[PDB]
RNA sequence: CGGUGAAAUUGAACUGGCCGUGAAGAUGCGGCCUACCCGUGGCAGGACGAAAAGACCCCGUGGAGCUUUACUGCAGCCUG
RNA sequence: CAGGCGGUAGGGGAGCGUUCCCGAUGCCGAUGAAGGCCGACCCGCGAGGGCGGCUGGAGGUAAGGGAAGUGCGAAUGCCG
RNA sequence: GUGAAAAGCUAACCGAGCCCGGAGAUAGCUGGUUCUCCCCGAAAUGACUUUAGGGUCAGCCUCAGGCGCUGACUGGGGCC
RNA sequence: CGAAGCUGUUGGGAAGCAGCGCCAGAGAGGGUGAAAGCCCCGUAGGCGAAAGGUGGGGGGAUAGGUGAGGGUACCCGAGUACCCCGUGGUUCGUGGAGCCAUGGGGGAAUCUGGGCGGACCACCGCCUAAGGCUAAGUACUCCGGGUGACCGAUAGCGCACCAGUACCGUGAGGGAAAGGUGAAAAGAACCCCGGGAGGGGAGUGAAAUAGAGCCUGAAACCGUGGGCUUACAAGCAGUCACGGCCCCGCAAGGGGUUGUGGCGUGCCUAUUGAAGCAUGAGCCGGCGACUCACGGUCGUGGGCGAGCUUAAGCCGUUGAGGCGGAGGCGUAGGGAAACCGAGUCCGAACAGGGCGUCUAGUCCGCGGCCGUGGACCCGAAACCGGGCGAGCUAGCCCUGGC
RNA sequence: GAGCCGGUAGCGGGCGUGGAUCCCUGGAUGUCCGAAUGGGGGAACCCGGCCGGCGGGAACGCCGGUCACCGCGCUUUUUGCGCGGGGGGAACCUGGGGAACUGAAACAUCUCAGUACCCAGAGGAGAGGAAAGAGAAAUCGACUCCCUGAGUAGCGGCGA
């Protein structure tokens, strides 16, 4: 093309900032009678509180903060339909999830709401739902057990 | 980007045999010579992509010019030039 | 930088870089590039002394350093020296040439 | 850099979809009242009015 | 009187006074009172004068020390 | 056309002035870049911008926008 | 460390020697700002703070989307 | 080794220009008497390295390493593991803490034996401790290089000038200032001032407001000398006003200054509260303070857009490129968890009750706004470590003296 | 390839067309100081055993010499070689020793930090290194550097 002054597209603003001047509102900060302001000013990360922040509470939720390990179990995957009744050829995961989108899944469970071509789908666990919309109206397989 | 760009930079007057010859592809005037037998003279700018050594250890000093031969995209410089020249339109990137 | 520059006397050449007319050449060191070849007219104006001619007040010299000079082949122009692969002296040489062999 | 979110905080609250600051309160941790007579049982959870805000931040990496 | 020639301090000035007024002890502000220009060598009353960023003092969840039957250990004595 | 307009901090609107980028194998440039002393015209509300004279002695970077160790009276600051 | 004793002396300063670095130690400690211009222009309060010339949330000054006659000021009208 | 015109007229001088001729796999850069491809040095490139010697790949490669199974049938890294205490490392600060080395004593066993899958028993799995050697792909800098939106000599490197010197110290220690005549010194000839010093002329000299604390040379501080002011006189002093009083415009006026009259409490930092003898203010110049990394997080032109985004490499990049899917947010939630589901959790509960749904999102630069960062600017007496330390003061210690 | 006498700079006198000027690689030189190493020794100043060599008588001084060093291997009993090695080096290694300020808006666990920093061998590298592994998977298959995982698990007056 050429340089025709290509300015920009609008909005962006590099608004960087600058010194001291005595220009419009240059030379100033906002505060007082609130001193705060050191070499390590605070940080500031939420800091304050002067109150505990609220923080009396106190966790009841114990099933973690053990030590080495967390809790471990093959994948847990659900799903919906109204996402790709589209393409099917044949539904069965790798060819979904490993593609599309959606990741890993061990054990496979199904669901959503909408509605679809009741065909037969890779089915580690499967919901009553789907059932009816692939039974006497579809089709539906068998998990793993190897 | 540069889709649209050209595009208007072919109302400009693109072209680009997609592969031309000049002569000894060594010898950098008879470049030229096909730079006139085609219509083209220092003034109004203009580049190419030429995926062979032989125009390069040919188009040696392409002042106003191209002279390319590998892949980097430069369109910039074609800002401040115009017409232009391919190497297959695989080249370029399926 | 680095030492290399031109050569010795023989005729050299003086030219018009602000002088004019051409001459024989004198001496010259590279270090600076300064030298020598009488034309060029300049004089130092000595000091107090008197031992030479006498007191202060130079005379003649010369002047100049970088490029700015040619050679001797009289009629048409002047080119370089080429090389040996069976001719008069082994495969080494060059003594300034017009385009043949001479000067 | 980095920020290596704070555990603990996560280790109880939670923001409901809606982006709620939610979560548990204080009280019946089992009477720490006594008086056989009746009252405890009151519990639940509860948003926070102002500073709820401030918290959700700490935890925008762990989530 | 010839000769050689600093200083700490260093906003700036064309710096009276009274009676009075303004952060409440001004030439610098009133209003009222005087005061031709530059000198010299004198007492410093003030120039809150210098230079010292109060050290008494209160200030710092600021510092250094000694010591107790503070709270915690090193020691080394001890005890199987 | 009603309206608004003092206004510390704060919080918006831009604009301005201030050093590298390509443009720079483009363009002024010794009938001068650059410094400047001067300017009592013009343009800028300003930011400044000019804009031309005399001293001035070797380079500059267009529109544009792309990057920012500056937009410094001072802190008994550093230094000279 | 020494110390015919204060707590003194140790490169004139010594209740803890100096070179050199561990760090901008640190720090609610103290002092700093230069272009133009242009819009709202508030707190010196409440709660809780080993908190009190610090701080959380609040409220009166900011910007944007949105809603919008309903708002601030007003007669009466119930009803405190 | 290399690549290819000049020319006169003017111009100090010509890298000024026309008319045009030119090599150009080579118009990088340094440059030679004023803004130069064909001009000194180079830049495509491809010649070749040694005698000296000399760093090693490829090649070859030498001594030094390389069959299978079947039953007999004993045999293998000890004060060693495993206990133990005090343990350190491990994210592991005692804790339900194994395994690593364990300092301390205990204290075996050697394959139908022996360690770990984080306590004591029982199933199952990969390994075999208590010998030591081991490349490659890893870090790094004084310089060599290059380059480097690297600084460009009150910089930067302390430092481009004979500094780690003058210097201050006792040691340790600590630390300065100080680049720039010019195309060529061509560096001043000569003769009257004359103490050498320091002068005037002249000359060279494109240039002596060109000559040696000489480049160009401002600013605080300097009066020659000029012009407007002044000895009745009161003031942050400057202003505004008619007036007069010397340059410039035919005119219109433009000026400079000031008489008096009026008018006048400055300035930079603090706070119910300022001008203020509450602080600072030597004076002029000159240097000076929140980026930015990374990291978090609201907007903005955007594109893709249930879909929307790949690090670390590898070819390649003058340059550039890049090819190169492991890593995210969503595409749901909610629930201690088991795990249920547009819905979840409490509850015996169809019910009650708080958290659910066209939720377009997603990554760019710019920016808010934060996290480490010291992240604004320097600074307070000290605490830690190591070096210097009694050529002074101390006490005794050796011996000379008075 | 035909200019040199370091630059700076001469008075003063000298070399290359048998080929200098100058960058070079092997190697002949190089006092004492310099770990310095016959010995002393506020280095750089200072006395020796012993053989041969000079002047000279011996000497004295001149010379040469050769003579600290420990260790493992060597070498019989004090015998003799060999190497190594002290010492050296901008970062980057290994190891052994190993803080405090600061945070925690006090403070004693915790923090900084195994950081600063001392001492320790070696290499350009170094350190490391080949499963008595990982871990759950009919599994993988030495060790080092980066990719993330993951700022997840977890550690924690579960406080920072």
């Amino acid at each position: 093309d050429l340089r025709p002054n290509p300015g920009a597209n609008k909005r962006r603003k590099r608004v960087g900032r600058g010194p001291g001047s005595g220009h419009g509102k240059t030379a100033t900060r906002g505060h007082k009678g609130q001193k705060s302001r050191s070499g390590g000013l605070k940080d500031p990360r939420r800091f304050e509180g002067g109150r505990s922040t609220t923080l009396m509470r106190l966790p009841k939720r114990g099933m973690q903060g053990q030590v080495p390990g967390e809790i471990k179990r093959p994948r847990y995957q659900g799903v919906n339909l109204k996402d790709l009744a589209r393409f099917e050829g044949e539904v069965t995961p790798e060819l979904l999830v490993r593609a599309g989108l959606l990741k890993k899944g061990y054990r496979l469970k199904i669901l959503g709401e909408g509605e679809a071509k009741p065909l037969k789908v890779v089915a580690h666990a499967f919901s009553k739902s789907a059932l009816e919309k692939l039974k006497a109206a579809g089709g539906e397989p068998v998990l793993l057990e190897a | 980007g540069l889709a649209m760009a050209v595009a208007d930079r072919a109302r400009e007057g693109k072209l680009l045999l997609v592969e031309a010859f000049a002569g000894v592809n060594g010898k950098t005037k008879e470049f030229l010579a096909w730079a006139k037998e085609a219509g083209l003279d220092g003034s109004e700018s203009v580049l190419l992509v030429t995926g062979n050594e032989l125009v390069r250890r040919a188009a040696r000093n392409l002042p106003w010019v191209v002279t390319l031969a590998p892949e980097g995209l430069n369109v910039y410089d074609i800002v401040r030039t115009e017409r232009l020249v391919m190497d297959l339109d695989a080249w370029e990137v399926f | 930088m680095r030492v290399k520059m031109h050569v010795k006397k023989g005729d050299t050449v003086l030219v018009a870089s602000g002088k004019y007319k051409g001459r024989v050449g004198k001496v010259k060191e590279v270090l600076p590039k300064k030298y020598a070849v009488i034309v060029e007219g300049v004089n130092i104006v000595k000091k107090a002394v008197r031992v030479s001619p006498k007191y202060p007040q130079g005379g003649f010299i010369e002047k100049e350093a970088p490029l700015h000079a040619s050679k001797v082949r009289p009629i048409c122009p002047a080119c370089g020296k080429p090389t040996r692969v069976r001719k008069k002296f082994l495969e080494n040489g060059k003594k300034i040439r017009v385009c043949a062999k001479c000067g | 850099p980095k920020m290596k979110t704070h555990k603990g905080a996560k280790k109880r609250v939670k923001i409901t979809a809606s982006g709620k600051v939610v979560a548990m309160k204080t009280g019946k941790r089992h009477l720490n009242w006594q008086k056989s007579g009746k009252e405890i049982r009151q519990k639940g959870r509860k948003f926070v009015l102002a500073k709820p805000e401030a918290e959700r931040i700490k935890l925008l990496l762990p989530y």
